[PDB]
């Protein structure tokens, strides 16, 4: 459904992935910050779209990017 | 390269000489941006056929024959669109109608230009020379008419005269 | 896809409702369709445009035929002061048996009364008789058919135009100016000369005739002898009665000036000359581009070349070329600016510069056209601010209109923005402070003290060109003035006559009250203008969101983070922009159908003293001018004037409806939505009925664009009841 | 199990804006427009549940559901490379008197379960292992 | 004749023709092919 | 059916456009007639679907 | 021209309303030309009516009043009992159409080719050879041939009676009682 990227600029300060409400992004393994460690997107097809991750995050300008896109039942959240 | 035509100009490519009628004439260009000339060759085909019809009829209703019946008596070729009625008229025109929506994939199709099969038994029995002669005779006699029927219409407007009354 | 919207997989695998509403939506953006190359778009436009134009033609049609077979054409040709325009018949079975007495009045069915001014412009080209309007319908409907034709002929797989041709701009232009502009006009002088002409002095000439019944009696030899000053010779005599031989002339060609003394309308005679000589003009402007014949200029060559030596505009126009031919929005929105000036244009010099007979005593039809073609120009205007905007996002190529005289547009676009903005707010505070300041004075009952500027500029012009009552001695208004002089013996009498005629609209006379109301359809223009370009500069790119250009023309929002990014996208700008479109152009037809009214009631002292404070405007105008319309129907019976008081209050309705959108937003529906699911499918013997398509609530951006919807139809309605229930019930 | 059952369903992702299938599969294998309630002694979709005398909610009558002990199974499927991959590290770091990794699997499994198997680093996990 | 074509037409475009082609739009869209 | 059409051809005869003339219990059968036609291709349209 | 050419490519142009049996089809001509077949009976039945003067209190409009403005021509004007009980009778007639159309029988000839009617394959083999451009005698009698023949002569005659009508410059019904012999008048 929804499209989200990391980007190089991650610090791993897994404030994101601490915030999603369907767990979709996880801490990987990394040697490009100080940290070693930055997020993925293994399981976009359970985002929502809230972009609670996005407002985690610490750089300047967001390492995680949500771009919003095709719409399914799990991304409009629909319980019924 | 050059026209044979017009031998001060250069000869446009599509023009090669296959088809009848082919003397390099195209000083305007216009058959460069045509995919291919089959659908102008029925149209030129087309024209022609009907003013050869139309220049023969004026001629007849002036000077020939009418149908038996008022209405039907008229010289004047342009007055006797209304004398004879809508009706008449109506009939010829879904008649035609129906022979064009009839060919209608003839016409936008890749078949040779201009055959619709009332060929009678005439183009048989007879080499290719042969039938590109009778072709060439055809598109001929079709551009000959054209400029006849702009003559004589312009003619009877403008002079307000008999096509074959010759006075000076 | 498979569903609904076969040009977007993404929307026809969605579950919901959204399916349906976006396909619709997005089915006339061919450059986002699934698989499209830059060909298919170029020949699927062509040929809608041939639909589109057919549309028009069958429009036209229409109305040529209705008024033929319902309508008094020939009644109001014999008696045009004194007979009220048919447009069409009415059949509803709803209507109650005084409806179809009181909408029958003057006639012996119910009818519509027509305020579109087809009949005087009919008139004048020459129409007189119901089986020639029928005739121009039937052709019509003929040409329509043809160009259907058209459009299926092209896009099939040997007759499809090809990329190239759809961008060789040199010989379109060549054609288009010299041919559809040019000729086009030598033809309608043409007509003129051998028509209309002819029927204003009582002579018939139609298609029976017009090959023997020459324009002029000297013929085309002293066109082509040289002597072209015969066919101004002779023009109608002042006491020439319209559409009779009395005190008619001869001349075809002439340069009179001024109105025709009884129709009070420009001469025929002096409109057949000015299309004639558009028309030189035009054609010969057509030679200007290269079209494999040699001459001419290549386009590129001449942006390319222009770059101020002194470096002030950078590069200049080098790049530019290419960033036109390869965009089509950028040319959109070209087109539709120039046609938005045009449109308000034409709304502006045709209630002054009167073209139709007997179209200035008609207040009514005078009062819908003026506001008919601001509306339209409204619009126009600020699509093509919206399509420049799309542009940036869309085809925009940062490298090659690198220092061009576009990118340093997008450099200082904060000077821009910010400079805008002060004048806004410079003519805000000072526009409404003087409003305010006279309102409290008069009211405190000390008129006197009231802040009352004169429009002296406005005023010189007026003068300049012969108007004399302000007394400022200048130029035309000036006997020893050199211009004076110069036109004295060509065009000005005429022209002075009409100027200095109070019952004329050439140059209303002008006061302290046009002042104000002057720099309010300032502030309208430039803060519309504000809202607008912000949102075409900001559109790339922005310190909230520095990669906006990633997401699109519109995006809902980028969430609540970062303080809150609410109407980001540039799409909102288009959103914003409207209402104030809405509000400037409700300024202006406002201005002018208060000025006139009361010029017509014959009481312009009126709006000279209460149109400088802002309950004038609501008293005096608003408030008297509404009791015929509120009076439509009454508790004590109803009058043709009936449909248009219901139609008022149905505005009301549209409008304030839109406010739901506008103020309330999604999550509150989709949550009560939700429970409605609950109940269908709990509810037995409904159970048994089920969706296929979820329901879901409408999105951010939809609600927003329904919202404008409903806001901008009830506007529109409600004005349109007003400004014609209210002129006719007064003056009609 | 069928560890793509999920992925194996009638979603098509579209060239730009569409994440994809993901991980687990973007939408069930299965269709929900399926029919509405039906007469008594009928059936409406596919293997619904027979609603007996109240056919009006059948709807309501639950036929999916998680068996405690297939769910220990889910749970070891979905998470055997995983547990492939701890063991490899721990065989990688020269484990005592080692022997394969299935048998060292059983071993370590047997003690800290399975779960706290999965949750332990290579050193805590040669640290048990040292016995 | 032709002045009793208001009476058989507008019931015929205001109502017939507006249901039929609403009907036709539900059927296309809630068809997948 | 049976059920649904008794019940129907009341509001339209007693409180109809011609409810006070001779006629109005045949104009109320008519009207229900075309509303049952309405709801007809309703059910004919759902059940394609 | 070999008709089967066009009507093939109306399918394939307009596939979904082919599919049911719509356009130019069999199953199309046959209830066409069933129903001009019928309603040369009720024109017939009218000129009777009208020569012989039964229909009753004719040229005279209907009360606007007792009746609404749904029986207005133009204005208050309204429609004539003539006209009025011409179309009644053409309403008993299509009510039974619709009753037919919405709610077949089991054995009945639909109007349109239904997979899931029981009829489906016997009008789809009736249909595949009842297409020709002479009537096949030696099928006379109560046969599907039969009726597609009589239908088409039927459908020819409206046609030409609209025609003849307009060239004489008189009504249909005029034509009608001149065919028969001038007896209906
Ligand atoms: C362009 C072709 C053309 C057209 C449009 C007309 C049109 C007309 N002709 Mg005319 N005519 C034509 C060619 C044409 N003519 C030719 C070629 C001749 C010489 C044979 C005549 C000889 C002629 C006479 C003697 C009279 C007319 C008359 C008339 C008028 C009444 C119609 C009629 O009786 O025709 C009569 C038509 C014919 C006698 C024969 C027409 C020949 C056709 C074109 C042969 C082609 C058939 C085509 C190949 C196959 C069918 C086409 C398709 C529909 C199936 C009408 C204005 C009558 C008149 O004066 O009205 C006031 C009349 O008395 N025409
Ligand atoms: C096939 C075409 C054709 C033919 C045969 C004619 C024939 C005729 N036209 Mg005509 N015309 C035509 C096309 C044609 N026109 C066109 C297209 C127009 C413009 C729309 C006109 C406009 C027109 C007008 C306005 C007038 C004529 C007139 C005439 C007549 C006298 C012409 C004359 O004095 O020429 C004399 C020729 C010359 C002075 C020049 C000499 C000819 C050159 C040098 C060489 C000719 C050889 C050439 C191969 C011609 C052979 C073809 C032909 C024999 C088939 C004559 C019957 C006049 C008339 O009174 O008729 C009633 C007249 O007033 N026509
Ligand atoms: C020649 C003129 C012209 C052309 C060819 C286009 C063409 C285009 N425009 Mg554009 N536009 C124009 C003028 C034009 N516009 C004007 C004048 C404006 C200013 C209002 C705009 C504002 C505008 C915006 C803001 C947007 C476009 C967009 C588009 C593109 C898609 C359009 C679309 O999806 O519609 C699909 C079809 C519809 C939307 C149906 C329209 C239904 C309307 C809104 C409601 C009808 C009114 C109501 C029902 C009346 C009932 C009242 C009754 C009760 C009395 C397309 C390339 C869109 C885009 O993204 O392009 C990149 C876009 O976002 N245009
Ligand atoms: C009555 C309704 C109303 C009013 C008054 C305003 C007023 C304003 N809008 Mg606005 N707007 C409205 C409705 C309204 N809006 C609606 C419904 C929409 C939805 C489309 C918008 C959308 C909109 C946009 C998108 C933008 C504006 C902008 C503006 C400002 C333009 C600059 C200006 O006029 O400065 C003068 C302002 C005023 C005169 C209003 C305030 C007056 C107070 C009372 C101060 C008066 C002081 C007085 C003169 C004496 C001062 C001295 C004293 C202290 C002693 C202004 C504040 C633009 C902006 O931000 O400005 C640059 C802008 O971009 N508006
Ligand atoms: C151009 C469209 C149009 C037309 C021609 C009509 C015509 C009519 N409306 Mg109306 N209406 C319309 C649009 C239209 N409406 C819209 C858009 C709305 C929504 C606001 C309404 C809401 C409305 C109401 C609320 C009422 C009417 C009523 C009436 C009837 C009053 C006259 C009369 O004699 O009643 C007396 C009735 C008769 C003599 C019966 C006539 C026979 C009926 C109409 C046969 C219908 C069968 C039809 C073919 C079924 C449709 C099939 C489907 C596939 C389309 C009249 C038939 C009144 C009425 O009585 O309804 C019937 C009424 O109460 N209308
Ligand atoms: C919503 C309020 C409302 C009400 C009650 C009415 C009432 C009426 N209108 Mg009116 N109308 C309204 C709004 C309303 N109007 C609006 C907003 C408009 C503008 C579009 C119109 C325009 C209009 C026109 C143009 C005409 C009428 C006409 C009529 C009359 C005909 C009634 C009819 O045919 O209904 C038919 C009703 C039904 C078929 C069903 C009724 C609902 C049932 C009874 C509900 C049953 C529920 C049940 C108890 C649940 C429990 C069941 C359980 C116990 C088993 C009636 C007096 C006509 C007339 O003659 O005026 C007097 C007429 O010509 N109306
Ligand atoms: C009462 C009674 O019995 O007395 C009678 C007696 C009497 C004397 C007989 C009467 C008469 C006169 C009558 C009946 C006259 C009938 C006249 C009639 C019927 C006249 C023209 C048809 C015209 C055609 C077909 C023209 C062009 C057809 C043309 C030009 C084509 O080109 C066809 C075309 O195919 C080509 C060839 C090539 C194709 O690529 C392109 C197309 C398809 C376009 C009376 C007095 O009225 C009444
Ligand atoms: C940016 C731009 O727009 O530039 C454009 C402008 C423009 C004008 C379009 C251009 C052009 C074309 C040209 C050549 C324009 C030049 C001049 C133009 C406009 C036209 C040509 C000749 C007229 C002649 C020879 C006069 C015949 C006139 C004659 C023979 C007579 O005087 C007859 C007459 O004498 C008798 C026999 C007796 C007298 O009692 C009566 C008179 C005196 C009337 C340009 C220059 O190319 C580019
Ligand atoms: C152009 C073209 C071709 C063609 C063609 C042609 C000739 C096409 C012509 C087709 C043509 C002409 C088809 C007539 C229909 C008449 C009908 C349907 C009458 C219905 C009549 C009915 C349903 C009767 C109704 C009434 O009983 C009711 C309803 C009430 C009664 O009160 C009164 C009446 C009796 C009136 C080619 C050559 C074949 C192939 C080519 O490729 C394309
Ligand atoms: C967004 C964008 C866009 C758009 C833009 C626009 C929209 C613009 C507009 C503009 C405009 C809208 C302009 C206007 C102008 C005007 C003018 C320029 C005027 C002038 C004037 C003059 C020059 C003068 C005149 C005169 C004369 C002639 C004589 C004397 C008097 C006077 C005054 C009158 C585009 C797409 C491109 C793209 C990019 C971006
Ligand atoms: C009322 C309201 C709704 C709910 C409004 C809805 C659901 C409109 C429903 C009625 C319209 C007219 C659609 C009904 C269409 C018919 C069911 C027929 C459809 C036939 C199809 C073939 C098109 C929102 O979803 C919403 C979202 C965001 C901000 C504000 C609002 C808001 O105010
Ligand atoms: S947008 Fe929401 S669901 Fe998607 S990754 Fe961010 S927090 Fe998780
Ligand atoms: S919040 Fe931002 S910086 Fe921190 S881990 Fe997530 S993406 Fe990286
Ligand atoms: S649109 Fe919604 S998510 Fe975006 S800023 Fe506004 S409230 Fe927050």
């Amino acid at each position: 459904s929804h499209t989200v990227k990391i980007y190089d600029t991650c610090i791993g300060c897994t404030q994101c992935v601490r915030a999603c409400p369907t767990d979709v992004l996880e801490m990987v393994p990394w040697d490009g910050c100080k940290s070693g460690q930055i997020a993925s997107s293994p399981r976009v097809e359970d985002c929502v779209g809230c972009k609670r991750c996005e407002t985690a995050c610490p750089t300047d300008f967001l390492s995680v990017r949500v771009y919003l896109g095709a719409e399914t039942t799990r991304s409009l959240g629909l319980a019924y | 390269e050059m026209s044979k035509s017009i031998p001060f100009l250069t000869v446009p490519e599509k023009l090669d000489g296959s088809m009848a009628g082919d003397v390099g004439f195209d000083p305007m260009g216009l058959s460069d941006i045509q995919t291919d000339l089959n659908y102008a060759r029925w149209a030129e085909l087309k024209h022609g056929r009907i003013c050869m019809l139309a220049v023969v009829g004026m001629v007849w209703q002036e000077y020939g024959p009418h149908l038996p019946g008022d209405a039907y008596a008229t010289k004047d070729p342009w007055e006797a669109i209304s004398s004879v009625g809508f009706a008449s008229n109506f009939q010829t025109l879904l008649a035609i109608g129906v022979v064009e929506l009839a060919n209608w994939n003839k016409y936008y199709g890749d078949g040779t230009p201009g055959d619709i099969g009332w060929t009678g038994g005439q183009l048989s029995k007879m080499n290719d020379a042969q039938i590109k002669t009778r072709m060439e005779s055809e598109i001929v006699h079709c551009r000959l008419a054209m400029i006849a029927f702009i003559g004589a219409t312009h003619q009877t407007f403008l002079l307000h005269k008999g096509l074959l009354d010759f006075s000076y | 896809a498979t569903k609904f919207p076969k040009f977007s997989q993404a929307l026809a695998q969605d579950p919901a409702t959204r399916r349906i509403w976006y396909g619709i939506a997005t089915a006339h953006d061919l450059e986002a369709h699934d698989g499209m190359t830059e060909e298919n778009l170029y020949q699927k436009i062509f040929a809608s445009h041939f639909g589109h134009l057919a549309i028009i033609f069958l429009w036209t049609s229409g109305n040529l035929f209705h008024v033929a077979w319902q309508g008094n054409f020939e009644k109001w040709v014999s008696n045009p002061l004194k007979t009220r325009p048919i447009a069409h018949s009415i059949w509803d079975p709803h209507f109650g048996e005084s409806a179809l007495k009181a909408f029958s009045k003057g006639n012996t069915y119910p009818v519509n009364i027509t305020f579109s001014g087809l009949y005087q412009w009919w008139y004048t080209i020459g129409f007189r008789t119901n089986q020639e309007l029928y005739k121009g319908s039937i052709g019509l409907l003929l040409l329509a058919s043809v160009l259907l034709i058209a459009g299926w002929l092209h896009l099939q797989p040997k007759f499809r135009p090809s990329l190239s041709w759809f961008k060789n701009n040199e010989s379109r232009l060549n054609h288009h100016l010299s041919g559809l502009l040019g000729f086009s006009s030598l033809a309608w002088t043409g007509h003129l000369v051998h028509v209309a002409i002819p029927a204003s002095r009582g002579v018939h000439v139609g298609w029976d005739n017009f090959l023997t019944t020459p324009p002029h009696p000297a013929g085309l030899t002293p066109f082509f002898t040289g002597n072209w000053t015969v066919y101004a010779e002779n023009p109608d005599s002042a006491t020439h009665v319209f559409n009779t031989s009395e005190g008619s002339g001869t001349a075809i060609l002439t340069f009179l000036g001024g109105f025709h003394p009884q129709t009070q309308s420009l001469w025929l005679s002096d409109m057949a000359h000015h299309h004639l000589a558009i028309a030189v003009v035009f054609i010969v402007a057509g030679h200007m581009y290269r079209t494999n014949f040699g001459i001419g200029h290549n386009m590129k060559e001449i942006l390319d070349a222009h770059r101020p030596p002194g470096g002030r505009l950078g590069a200049g126009h080098v790049g530019l070329f290419e960033t036109i031919t390869n965009s089509l929005h950028m040319q959109l929105g070209l087109a539709l600016a120039c046609l938005g000036v045009a449109t308000s244009l034409t709304a502006q010099h045709m209630y002054a510069l009167t073209p139709y007979a007997y179209l200035s005593k008609d207040f009514t039809t005078e009062a819908a056209l003026y506001t008919h073609h601001q509306y339209i120009a409204g619009f126009l205007m600020v699509g093509a601010f919206a399509h420049g905007a799309i542009f940036f996002v869309r085809d925009y190529d940062p490298e090659l209109n690198k220092n061009n005289v576009l990118a340093r547009m997008l450099e200082h676009k904060e000077a821009i923005i910010s400079h805008l903005s002060w004048a806004s707010l410079f003519l805000g505070f000072h526009t409404l402070g003087l409003y305010i300041h006279n309102d409290t004075v008069v009211a405190f009952g000390q008129p006197e003290k009231q802040i009352l500027f004169e429009p002296l500029f406005a005023e010189y012009i007026q003068a300049a060109s012969g108007k004399a009552v302000y007394q400022f001695n200048v130029l035309l208004a000036s006997s020893t003035s050199p211009a004076t002089a110069a036109g004295n013996q060509v065009w000005l009498p005429g022209w002075l006559e009409a100027i200095n005629n109070p019952k004329t609209d050439l140059f209303l006379k002008i006061g302290p009250g046009d002042f104000l109301v002057h720099h309010a359809i300032a502030l309208g223009l430039h803060v519309t203008a504000l809202i607008l370009v912000k949102g075409a500069l900001d559109a790339r790119g922005s310190k909230l969101m520095p990669d906006k250009k990633d997401f699109g023309y519109s995006f809902p929002c980028d969430g609540p983070g970062r303080g809150g990014t609410c109407d980001i996208s540039a799409w909102d700008a288009f959103y914003l922009a409207m209402f104030w479109m809405l509000n400037t152009i409700g300024w202006v037809t406002f201005y002018w159908h208060w000025k006139h009214m009361t010029i017509w009631g014959g009481n312009p002292g009126q709006f000279d003293e209460s149109s400088n404070y802002i309950m004038g405007w609501l008293r005096d105008y608003l408030w008297l001018n509404s009791s015929p319309l509120i009076n439509g129907y009454n508790p004590f019976g109803m009058n043709n004037l009936s449909v248009w008081s219901w139609m008022f209050l149905f505005g009301h309705l549209i409008w304030a409806t839109g406010f739901m959108f506008l103020i309330s937003w999604r999550g509150y529906w989709q949550e009560l939505i939700e429970t409605l699911v609950w109940a269908h499918e709990r509810t037995p013997l409904a159970n048994l009925i089920r969706w296929r398509d979820k329901p879901v609530a409408l999105s951010i951006v939809q609600a927003r664009l329904v919202g404008l919807v409903h806001f901008s139809v009830g506007y529109i309605l409600t004005y349109a009841a007003f400004v014609i229930a209210s002129t006719s019930g007064k003056f009609a | 199990v069928d560890l793509d059952y999920g992925m194996k369903n009638s979603y098509v992702p579209a060239t730009g804006g569409d994440g994809g299938q993901g991980q687990f599969g973007a939408q069930s294998p299965n269709d929900w427009r399926v029919a509405g309630t039906s007469p008594v002694g009928e059936t409406s979709y596919a293997g619904a549940a027979d609603g007996g005398e109240e056919p009006w909610f059948a709807e309501a009558i639950s036929t999916v559901s998680l068996d405690l002990q297939k769910a220990d199974e889910t749970l070891k499927a979905f998470t055997k490379d995983a547990a492939a991959f701890k063991i490899e590290e721990f065989a990688a770091e020269k484990p005592y008197g080692f022997t394969s990794s299935d048998a060292a699997m059983e071993e370590l499994v047997g003690k800290l379960g399975y779960s706290k198997f999965l949750e332990m680093s290579t050193k805590q996990l040669m640290k048990t292992w040292g016995t | 004749a032709a002045s009793f074509l208001p009476s058989i037409l507008v019931p015929l475009v205001g109502l017939i023709f507006p249901a039929f082609s609403m009907a036709l739009f539900f059927l296309y869209v809630q068809t997948d092919d | 059916g049976l059920a649904h059409g008794y019940f129907l051809i009341g509001p339209f005869a007693q409180l109809g456009p011609l409810r006070n003339s001779d006629i109005g219990l045949l104009a109320g059968f008519l009207s229900t007639i075309g509303l049952i036609l309405i709801l007809t291709l309703g059910l004919t349209i759902y059940g394609a679907a | 021209s070999v008709f089967d050419d066009a009507v093939k490519d109306w399918a394939e142009e307009y596939p979904q309303f082919a599919a049911w049996g719509w356009g130019p089809s069999v199953q199309a001509e046959i209830w066409n030309g069933r129903h001009a077949m019928f309603g040369w009976v009720v024109m017939c039945a009218c000129a009777y009516a009208k020569g012989h003067g039964l229909i009753p209190d004719a040229d005279q409009t209907l009360d606007l009043k007792e009746w609404g403005t749904l029986a207005t021509i133009s204005g208050k004007n309204t429609i004539t009992n003539e006209r009025a009980i011409i179309l009644i009778a053409n309403v008993h007639a299509l009510m039974v159409g619709l009753a037919a159309t919405i709610s077949p029988n089991s054995f009945a000839d639909t109007l349109l080719l239904d997979p899931n009617h029981p009829m489906y394959e016997w009008q789809m083999e009736r249909n595949s050879k009842l297409g020709g451009v002479m009537p096949n005698l030696g099928k006379m009698g109560v046969t599907p041939e039969a009726e597609l023949a009589n239908g088409r002569m039927a459908m020819m005659g409206i046609i030409t009676c609209i025609a003849y009508s307009g060239i004489q410059g008189q009504s249909m019904i005029d034509t009608i009682n001149e065919w028969v012999g001038g007896a209906y008048f």
